[PDB]
């Protein structure tokens, strides 16, 4: 092994969490993976620092 | 780590707990401001950033 | 009415969801910022007039 070049394995990646009540309004977004509210500006480069 | 002389594998599971709140006292309060515009459309203002 | 100040208004566009920032010679911050929403089709909250 002290003769191997560096050699990447792939990536796995998995996230758990908890879905919202069954029945849950869809306007209640309290618990939900709701995408930060500016990221699509951020993205853009429209957001202003 | 039997099978390999000049490379080696760790292993090691640690828990945390940290504690929530200001420690000076008087820092945990918060404010806010919300407006409701006449067409509904609502304003939210925080102390936070 | 010959006010001294003529009608003035500076407009600022801040580029994210149609906010907008006006500095406005008005007695009426309130229709300026309403009349602004509805001629740009946005909500009133995103218009600021001072």
């Amino acid at each position: 092994s002290a003769t191997l070049l560096f050699q990447k394995h792939p990536p796995a990646n998995i996230q758990l969490f908890q879905e919202v009540p069954n029945g849950q309004s869809k306007e209640d977004t309290v618990g939900r993976p709701l995408p930060h509210l500016a990221a699509a500006m951020q993205a853009s480069g429209e957001a202003v620092y | 780590n039997k099978e390999n002389c000049w490379k080696k594998r760790g292993l090691c599971i640690i828990p945390t707990k940290f504690g929530i709140s200001f420690t000076v006292p008087f820092l945990n309060q918060a404010g806010a401001l919300i407006h409701v515009y006449t067409d509904g459309s609502v304003l939210v203002s925080h102390g936070g950033t | 009415h010959f006010y001294l100040e003529t009608h003035c208004t500076i407009a600022i566009p801040k580029g994210e969801e149609g906010e907008m920032e006006l500095f406005v010679s008005t007695q009426n911050a309130m229709k300026t910022q309403s009349f602004v929403a509805k001629m740009l089709g946005v909500p009133v909250n995103r218009i600021l007039v001072r």
